[PDB]
């Protein structure tokens, strides 16, 4: 129906920095029928703002909302500590309602390369038929990183799932795993298993290696 | 007060049917627009129903035909009937009043959870991540354990009988082509330390009744 | 071969569909139409309408017809809610503010009116319900300002939580998009009641 596109996908940032969110519709959206929602993990929406200006009652004057026509933009002038969430934009004037794919307010710190360990399938596992080759990122920072797996120098995309953590409440930092899945017989056609990793901290790609 | 509470969310298979409740006080829902929103695991928000005052319906085109919305005065509740459920309806569900221009979607349930899948409740598989050779970084390890192959969720994962915490990462399930999720749980250690502690996994399976206690060494 | 009463005068259609101010939807006008005659082909074509449908009549076998009285309504609502303005319909407009029976026989003439209704700054002087407790049985016409109850707290008139004003303002813009801008709505009603027809047709009488 109405698409709306947020802006970026993740915002890092400072606490005490003003943070700027876009919102772009792919029709024109009368002001009046925008509305700003805020969403924790694990909890559900909290409404910011409706008629693209108005804050509902019992939001700080921090927040503060703005645009016409396709672009609509909400402000935090001073990001306080529990600012840190998901932001939805949202269209109620033309059915059906749509919502934003949701920004990401991330907690901003600095570039942390990560620890990568890199662990065979274990020879129970490999009794039961299916092999499981789990890579290790520990503890970085910022989230955008590249794990490519390697076997046999064989760039192998299509059986490899990733997973990951949110942020820390401590240091902020973030970890990954990627799962690589094969049978027992096709894991057994190959010798070296690597796991190549190319984030921000590090000066060159780093890669955990074993044989079989 | 001013709540909404929501019940009725569980797991059911495609096909199956499933009714939602939607308990309100302070706000009377005969007299409100009443929505429900639902948003799929790791996803965006979806409008999926509304009933207005008067009583006049609308659905969204995806579950049009198979969901119905309504609702009684005298318990003050909001439903939402779903029939021949699909697994892309599996989603945590959201009742929520709309003021539209005069207010927006001020007061939100708390959200109930809604699962569709034709797999059978089963215990996990657990596999020990050995810390291979001194998998050293500048002297530090890591190793965990693989909880495989497990439905339904969720599961706990504790490290010593719970006196371990420090420097632990339980990643979050991932569902697997499958249809069982999949867990790992990991820790960094001091290499130092590799021989001397041991270290022992806790998994925990409510649904199935399943408690293994894997010991992780080197290899 | 056909005879029709001796009706002289014009039906004030140009007081209607021409008309410098329109109306809320919710305070919609009705204009009593009697003791004239009406071309409704020429109607039909004296302007470039956005939408014209007829209901169990045609226009162009409407010039055969007589009638006891017409009704003509007439509003402004948005562009996408003009879809609810016909028989069987839905919607905040079609429950709250105007409702046409299931059993409608007439037409229902919209057209955009931009360069009319829509100001600079906005204009904030068309208005519609957005609350209200049941919907409207057809052709009524609720213009109450009572303070909407939505909790269980009654509001003694005061606005506040749960307790809200029941109209809204349109925003009209110039640069609204197309199913924001104004339309000028006419519903035309049909009404046969064993009585002397006294709306008639263009035909001419014979002996
Ligand atoms: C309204 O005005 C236009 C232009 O003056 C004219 O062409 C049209 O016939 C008028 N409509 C009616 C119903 O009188």
């Amino acid at each position: 129906q109405i698409v709306l596109t947020q802006s970026p996908g993740t915002l890092s940032l400072s606490p005490g920095e003003r943070a700027t969110l876009s919102c772009r519709a792919s029709q024109s959206v009368s002001s009046s029928y925008l509305a700003w929602y805020q969403q924790k993990p694990g909890q559900a929406p909290r409404l910011l703002i409706y008629g693209a200006s108005s804050r509902a009652t019992g939001i700080p004057d921090r927040f503060s909302g703005s645009g016409s026509g396709t672009d609509f933009t909400l402000t935090i002038s001073r990001l306080e500590p529990e600012d840190f969430a998901v932001y939805y934009c949202q269209q109620y004037g033309s059915s059906p309602q749509t919502f934003g794919q949701g920004t990401k307010l991330e907690i901003k710190r600095t570039v942390a390369a990560p620890s990568v360990f890199i662990f065979p399938p274990s020879d129970e596992q490999l009794k039961s038929g299916t092999a499981s080759v789990v890579c290790l990122l520990n503890n970085f920072y910022p989230r955008e990183a590249k794990v490519q797996w390697k076997v046999d120098n064989a760039l192998q995309s299509g059986n490899s799932q990733e997973s990951v953590t949110e942020q820390d409440s401590k240091d902020s930092t973030y970890s990954l795993s990627s799962t690589l899945t094969l049978s027992k017989a096709d894991y057994e056609k190959h010798k070296v298993y690597a796991c190549e990793v190319t984030h921000q901290g590090l000066s060159s790609p780093v890669t955990k290696s074993f044989n079989r | 007060q001013v709540q909404l509470v929501e019940s009725g969310g569980g797991l059911i298979q495609p096909g199956g049917s499933l009714r939602l409740s939607c308990a309100a006080s302070g706000v009377i829902v005969s007299s409100n627009y009443m929505s429900w929103v639902r948003q799929a695991p790791g996803k965006g928000l979806e409008w999926v129903s509304v009933i207005y005052s008067g009583g006049s319906t609308y659905y969204a085109d995806s579950v049009k035909g198979r969901f119905t919305i309504s609702r009684d005065n005298s318990k003050n509740t909001l439903y939402l009937q779903m029939n021949s459920l699909r697994a892309e309806d599996t989603a945590v569900y959201y009742c929520a009043r709309d003021l539209d221009v005069s207010g927006g979607m001020d007061v939100w349930g708390q959200g109930t959870t809604v699962t569709v899948s034709s797999a059978s409740t089963k215990g996990p598989s657990v596999f020990p991540l050995a810390p291979s050779s001194k998998s050293t970084s500048g002297g530090t390890a890591a190793l965990g354990c693989l909880v495989k192959d497990y439905f339904p969720e969720p599961v706990t994962v504790s490290w010593n009988s719970g006196a371990l915490t420090s420097g632990v990462h339980t990643f979050p399930a991932v569902l697997q082509s499958s249809g069982l999720y999949s867990l790992s749980s990991v820790v960094t250690v001091p290499s130092s330390s590799l021989g001397t502690q041991t270290y022992i996994c806790n998994v925990n399976h409510k649904p199935s009744n399943t408690k293994v206690d894997k010991k992780v060494e080197p290899k | 071969i056909v005879r029709f009463p001796n009706i002289t005068n014009l039906c004030p259609f140009g007081e209607v569909f021409n008309a410098t101010r329109f109306a809320s939807v919710y305070a919609w006008n009705r204009k009593r139409i009697s003791n004239c005659v009406a071309d409704y082909s020429v109607l039909y074509n004296s302007a470039s309408f956005s939408t014209f449908k007829c209901y169990g009549v045609s226009p162009t076998k409407l010039n055969d017809l007589c009638f006891t009285n017409v009704y003509a309504d007439s509003f402004v609502i948005r562009g996408d809610e003009v879809r609810q303005i016909a028989p069987g319909q839905t919607g905040k407009i079609a429950d709250y503010n105007y409702k046409l029976p299931d059993d409608f026989t007439g037409c229902v003439i919209a057209w955009n009116s931009n360069n009319l209704d829509s100001k600079v700054g906005g204009n904030y002087n068309y208005l519609y319900r957005l609350f209200r407790k049941s919907n409207l049985k057809p052709f009524e016409r609720d213009i109450s300002t009572e303070i909407y109850q939505a909790g269980s707290t009654p509001c003694n008139g005061v606005e506040g939580f749960n307790c809200y004003f029941p109209l809204q303002s349109y925003g009209f813009q110039p640069t609204n998009g197309v199913g924001y801008q104004p339309y000028r709505v006419v519903v035309l009603s049909f009404e046969l009641l064993h009585a002397p027809a006294t709306v008639c047709g263009p035909k001419k009488s014979t002996n």
